[PDB]
């Protein structure tokens, strides 16, 4: 239990590091957001199962629901971004500097 | 005619009946004449474990009756 | 208060729209023949497709 | 002994698919007024093995533009999932009794799409990409309605375990209570297997070949083997869910035989349809599903939520 | 809650699954039900700052039941000492601890 | 008996597989493609002999050059032949393809497909009868039936 | 242990078939044989160029509908509840919301494809 | 079988590191599917069946859509894999070796506090109702339809409004 | 406006049947006489141990033996 939770914490931390450190592609960043979501889902489900707190297991499924909604919004934003600047490279996303 | 479809379909049918019969017979043979017990629920798993511990041979299928 | 770094900045457009360089939309080019089951044997119907 | 059981579940299934190829070709021939294969052995019984040999002995190819990793992975994954899906099936006693057998089947079949997808991307060819994206569309179509169909029938089954379906249909077929669900399930299985009329992911006419355009020899053989294993698997799933066989605890072999009969008949029906009908345009496939199957499927889902409550017939958990 | 709309209206949209002692489906009590109940009842009435000092015993017991650190360390020490004895040739496990026992139904 | 005996039987099995299952690529350039279609038709039924058409050259064995081979076409035919995987065979059907045919003295027509690819079986006609093409296919099967690849390796 | 064993055997069988296929046949490799295929005439561009999708809206809608299937799947266990009125009402509400969302996307020409 | 869950968690960390190094989105999605499978196995080991099967199903669908979008929009002429750039490859191997070193360091410094490579697997499942009947996560997740109805209400509204939101955004 | 529904039944039958079955699903639980029995059966299904209650002498209704006439009876289910 404790080692597994530590490992999941490290997984989430690495995903967050990848999110905060960009690398040209916006879809990749969205994927890192997903990775964070998955690590959190696993941590929550493990905690609930180990506690035998069945009254809490709706919460993880809601986590998935809202994460999917956010991902859909992100992909729509990607659609708009590509339809404008021809690609999804974040370098072109710098018009508001001035 | 259409009778010549039946050969390959016969090979089909034999090869598709073999799995179920084979698995049923293997289950019976390897669980001592009774089809494998199913542990859909922790209660059934507990009963099977009790049977294993009571058998004295560490096999759940070996049963003990009033004689015990 | 200007700076050497920002000297190349320009005022934002009065309406938010920015006169952006036109994106040259490139459409894939597909041979679709000659050796194609639906090309009747000897047609090089070079197709220009989007999706 | 479990290994002997594994052999007795895999070897006959592989042979069944091998001969399904021949049965398809011969049935199409006799339905098109020709004899089909009938030289390679008595009545063409050795043709499947001849073709398997030829494919595995033809040169395997590694085109310079391919991503060799996924190019070699995806076929292997296809065959692996095809074989694996046979595990949980109860015929009548399953090799592996999973409580959530139907969810297992759904997840594994849904993963099968990634074989097509990754193969189409790794081929790095235009027709391969077309095939991969058409597979995307086919999945987007079928999955949403497949899931609701299985849920609707499960509201009467009582649980997600497949073995429970036998006891549920101990008296009647599920088809009679739910033929409307059954026909949508049948068409959805047709779509899922990429079979005609919905044979778009390898539309030999439009695209010379879909995902498997750059694949030759043994890899292509693996893709074909996975396809014709999935056909039998889906027909078996229909036979188990609907068209319930007969279970007499004393006589399991009767269930085994009835299952073989019904599954063979439905698998033949697949080929019957292939020969009978034209092909859809993948936009038309998507519209068919989303704008006809999905509304009715959802309405029937609500109907089957209501029916247990107002008929006082909620099934037993366990 | 910042707005006590639920308390005002007398409804509990989300107040009934805040902890482990809360009602669980089909009366399947959770881990540390008793300890959490003790902590909650001890802290009820008295404020948070008073609780953090007064109900410390109950909270510590609940933490032990929930995370189980002291038990883990206890077992680690036992097994490390047993390993040291075994390497020194001082100890042998009893038959039941070695896997040969008379089963109890 | 001898390693030669076992190798001979292995080679026989190899060639039995290859000749029993050979999949022509869907190649057809002119009239002669129509007689190829008729050979596919119910009356003769190529499938009966294990012969089934496949579209992708990557999944074919025999290229049936049916029709005239124009200069413009020659590169495409050469590349599809090259892209076919080995072992691969070439069947030339019709005068158009065996030689220049009716259009032999023209400025556009390549005088024979054998110039652009190595041919195995030449089927004459204009158009060769579907029966003639079937006989050519059987001839190619005989050619495969005598291969001795494994034997030549073992003796090598 | 048994599920692991069967799936590992399946994986090993598939890998063994792949290895046989890749190490048995005689290989003659040259550039023309190894180049991509396009119906006889060399490619005019890469296969990695953007490939516009005309069903992106229904792709995202498929994500949302998959999650709503997710919400629905607990029904076989839920129906065993003692609060049947609430269970049925909530399921009807969820399915009605799904249907109304589909109806809106239909009437807004969403299920149609861009051109 | 004692190191089973730890090995699964470590493989999950490896998959998440691969995702973090943000390769081409196709390979990122591949690694993400592998990570989802590993998470499903972890949940199943802890005894929750529905939740793990559930992530697997949902994310097969999600990563299918991600594939569609990346190939329609997030593509280069030369997609970059993990081994394409020595920077990414070196930091991948570095992540593996550094995580191993950290595991060993924590093990030695405190053998019980966080990681306990000694007795690994002893403290997985804590309690079980041996004679209980309903214990599977399905019942807990079905609580939404009876007790935690507010939860399903908010989730359903989330999806419902999501439909309108994406419609207008993509307009 | 019977013409509207009738033309719908002629041209777009799927939507008509969908809406009809949706309405029937909403209606029937109220109409049906057996709806009451669903919750009663679910309560009947005994999935937890019936913990006995200490006999303080002020409990006439609760039985002292399973086969006693007092307490809940399931004959309504036995011949539902
Ligand atoms: C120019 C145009 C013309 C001449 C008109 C001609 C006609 C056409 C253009 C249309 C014709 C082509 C088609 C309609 C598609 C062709 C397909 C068909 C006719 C029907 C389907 C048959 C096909 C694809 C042949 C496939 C046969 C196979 C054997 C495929 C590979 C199958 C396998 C490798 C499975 C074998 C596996 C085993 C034997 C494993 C056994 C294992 C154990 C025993 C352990
Ligand atoms: C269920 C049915 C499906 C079964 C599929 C499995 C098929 C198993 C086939 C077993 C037969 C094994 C022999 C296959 C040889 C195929 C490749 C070939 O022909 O090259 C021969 C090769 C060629 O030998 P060679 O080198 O002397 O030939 C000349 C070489 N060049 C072209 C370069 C001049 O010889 C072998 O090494 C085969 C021995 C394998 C043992
Ligand atoms: C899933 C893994 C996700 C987490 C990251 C994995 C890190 C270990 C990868 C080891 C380095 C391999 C590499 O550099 O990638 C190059 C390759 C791309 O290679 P390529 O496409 O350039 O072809 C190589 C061509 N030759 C042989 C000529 C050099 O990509 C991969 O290796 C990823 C393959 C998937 C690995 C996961 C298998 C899981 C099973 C399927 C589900
Ligand atoms: C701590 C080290 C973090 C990893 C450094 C990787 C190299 C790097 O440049 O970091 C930023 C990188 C963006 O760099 P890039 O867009 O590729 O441009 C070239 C810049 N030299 O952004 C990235 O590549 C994302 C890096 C995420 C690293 C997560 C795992 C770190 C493991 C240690
Ligand atoms: C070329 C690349 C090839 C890649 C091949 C990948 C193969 C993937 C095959 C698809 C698998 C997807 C579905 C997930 C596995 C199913 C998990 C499951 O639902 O059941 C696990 C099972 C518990 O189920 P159950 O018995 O019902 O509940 C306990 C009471 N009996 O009992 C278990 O806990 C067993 C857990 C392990 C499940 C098998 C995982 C094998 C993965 C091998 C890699
Ligand atoms: S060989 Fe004769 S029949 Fe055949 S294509 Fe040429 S002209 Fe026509």
């Amino acid at each position: 239990m404790p080692s597994t939770f530590f490992n999941l914490t490290m997984a989430f931390s690495l995903s967050l590091l990848g999110t905060l450190m960009f690398r040209s592609h916006l879809m990749s960043t969205l994927l890192c957001l997903e990775g964070m979501v998955l690590s959190l889902f696993i941590m929550t489900s493990v905690t609930s199962l180990n506690s035998n707190s069945m009254s809490s297991m709706p919460i993880p499924i809601t986590i998935l629901v809202f994460a999917a909604c956010e991902a859909a919004v992100g992909l729509a934003l990607l659609v708009k971004v590509s339809n404008t600047y021809g690609t999804d490279y974040v370098q072109n996303l710098n018009l508001l500097q001035c | 005619m259409w009778f010549e479809i039946l050969p390959g379909l016969a090979i089909m049918g034999v090869c598709l009946v073999i799995p179920g019969v084979s698995t049923a017979y293997i289950h019976k043979f390897t669980n001592g004449g009774k089809e494998k017990r199913v542990a859909r629920v922790q209660y059934q798993w507990y009963l099977m474990e009790r049977d294993r511990r009571i058998s004295g041979v560490n096999r759940y299928y070996v049963s003990k009756g009033l004689e015990n | 208060y200007p700076s050497k770094e920002t000297a190349h900045w320009k005022p934002p457009p009065w309406n938010d729209v920015d006169i952006l360089k036109e994106k040259a939309v490139t459409n894939m080019t597909l041979n679709f023949g000659p050796q194609h089951p639906a090309a009747h044997g000897v047609l090089r119907l070079v197709l220009e497709l989007s999706g | 002994m479990f290994f002997i059981n594994i052999l007795t579940l895999l070897v006959p299934i592989l042979i069944a698919m091998a001969f399904l190829t021949l049965v398809e070709r011969k049935i199409l021939g006799y339905m098109q007024l020709r004899k089909g294969p009938n030289i390679v052995g008595p009545y063409g019984i050795l043709q499947p093995f001849a073709d398997a040999m030829k494919l595995f002995m033809k040169e395997p190819m590694r085109p310079l533009t391919t991503s060799m990793s996924l190019f070699i992975i995806a076929p292997t994954l296809s065959l692996t999932l095809a074989l694996s899906l046979w595990v949980p099936l109860p015929m009548p006693h399953p090799l592996i009794n999973l409580n959530l057998g139907i969810l297992f089947i759904l997840a594994t079949s849904s993963l099968s799409v990634y074989s097509i997808l990754w193969s189409g991307w790794a081929s790095n060819s235009k027709y391969s990409l077309f095939g991969a994206l058409r597979a995307v569309a086919q999945t987007i179509s079928y999955e949403v309605t497949m899931a609701i169909i299985l849920l609707s029938v499960l509201l009467m089954n009582g649980s997600y375990s497949l073995q429970t379906l036998i006891t549920t249909q101990e008296h009647m077929w599920l088809l009679l209570p739910a033929w409307p669900m059954a026909m949508m399930w049948f068409i959805s299985t047709l779509a899922e297997t990429n079979r005609a009329p919905f044979d778009l992911t390898e539309g030999e006419s439009e695209l010379v070949s879909g995902f498997n355009v750059e694949y030759a020899a043994g890899p292509f053989a693996l893709f074909f083997m996975a396809e014709y294993t999935n056909i039998i698997l889906m027909n078996a799933l229909t036979t188990i869910i609907f068209l319930g066989p007969l279970y007499y605890i004393n006589l399991p072999e009767l269930y085994s035989t009835n299952f073989m009969m019904e599954a063979l008949l439905l698998s033949s029906t697949f080929l019957w349809i292939r020969a009978s009908y034209p092909r859809f345009r993948y936009d038309q496939l998507m519209h068919l599903l989303w704008k006809n199957f999905l509304p009715l499927t959802l309405a029937l889902c609500m109907w089957h939520i209501s029916l247990p409550i107002f008929t006082a017939g909620v099934p037993p958990y366990m | 809650p910042f707005l006590d709309i639920q308390k005002k209206l007398g409804i509990s949209l989300d107040r009934h699954f805040m902890f482990l002692s809360a009602e669980q489906p089909y009366k399947n009590a959770a881990r540390c039900h008793a300890f959490e109940k003790e902590w909650i009842e001890c802290a009820h009435g008295i404020g948070g700052t008073r609780a953090k000092k007064e109900c410390k015993i109950e909270f510590d017991d609940f933490e032990e039941c929930l995370l189980r650190y002291k038990t883990m360390r206890r077992m680690h020490d036992i097994k490390k000492q047993r390993e040291k004895l075994m390497k020194e040739g001082k100890y042998t496990p009893p038959p039941h601890h070695s896997g040969r026992e008379e089963p109890r139904p | 008996s001898r390693a030669e005996y076992v190798v001979t039987k292995l080679d026989d099995l190899i060639n039995w597989a290859r000749r029993s299952s050979l999949w022509p690529m869907t190649f057809g350039l002119a009239c002669c493609a129509v007689e190829m279609m008729h050979m596919a038709a119910p009356r003769y039924d190529m499938d009966r002999f294990g012969v089934v058409f496949r579209a992708s050259p990557r999944q074919a064995d025999v290229m049936i050059v049916a029709g005239t081979l124009t200069n413009k076409m020659a590169p495409a035919l050469r590349k599809v032949y090259d892209q076919m995987p080995e072992p691969r065979y070439v069947v030339s059907m019709g005068s158009c393809a065996n030689g220049g045919g009716y259009y032999h003295y023209s400025y556009s027509v390549v005088r024979g497909c054998d110039r652009i690819v190595p041919v195995d079986i030449y089927v004459p006609g204009c158009p060769p009868t579907a029966e003639a093409l079937l006989y050519g296919i059987l001839q190619l099967q005989r050619k495969i039936k005598r291969e001795q690849k494994l034997k030549i390796w073992y003796r090598r | 242990m048994n599920l692991y064993t069967v799936i590992f055997i399946n994986i090993l069988l598939s890998l063994t078939l792949i290895l046989v296929a890749f190490w048995l046949p005689q290989m003659n490799l040259y550039s023309e044989k190894a180049n991509p295929y396009e119906c006889g005439f060399d490619p005019t561009s890469s296969a990695r160029l953007p490939f516009s999708m005309k069903f992106f809206l229904v792709a995202i809608t498929f994500l949302l509908f998959d999650l709503e299937i997710a919400l629905l799947l607990p029904l076989p266990w839920a129906i065993q509840t003692i609060k049947t009125s609430t269970m049925m009402i909530m399921a009807f509400i969820l399915v009605t919301i799904l249907s109304l969302g589909l109806a809106y996307e239909w009437t807004q020409k969403g299920l149609e494809w861009t051109e | 079988m004692n190191n089973y869950i730890f090995v699964l968690s470590s493989l999950f960390l490896v998959g998440c590191l691969g995702l973090a190094l943000k390769p081409s989105p196709i390979y990122g999605g591949l690694g993400l599917i592998v990570s989802g499978f590993v998470g499903c196995l972890m949940v199943l080991g802890f005894g929750g069946s529905f939740l793990g099967l559930m992530v697997f199903l949902i994310y097969l669908g999600g990563m299918l859509v991600v594939f569609g979008y990346t190939t329609a929009m997030a593509t280069e002429e030369y997609p970059e894999t993990w081994g394409s750039n020595w920077l990414i490859l070196g930091f991948l191997v570095l992540g593996v070796i550094m995580e191993v070193f950290l595991i060993c360091v924590l093990n030695y410094y405190d053998e019980v506090g966080v990681i306990n490579l000694d007795g690994l697997g002893d403290w997985l499942m804590y309690e079980v109702d041996d004679v209980g009947v309903m214990l599977e996560g399905g019942i807990g997740v079905a609580a939404m339809y009876s007790c935690a109805t507010w939860m399903m209400v908010v989730a359903g509204w989330s999806l419902f409004a999501g439909i309108f939101i994406i419609i207008e955004i993509t307009r | 406006i019977s013409a509207f529904l009738k033309n719908a039944w002629a041209k777009e039958p799927v939507l008509v049947v969908s809406f009809s079955v949706w309405g029937l699903a909403i209606i029937m639980p109220m109409i049906s006489p057996y709806t009451k029995y669903a919750s009663m059966i679910n309560k009947a299904t005994p999935y937890n141990y019936p913990v006995p209650v200490r006999d303080d002498g002020n409990m006439p209704d609760v039985p002292s033996h399973p086969q006693d006439p007092l307490g809940p009876s399931l004959d309504w289910l036995k011949n539902l």
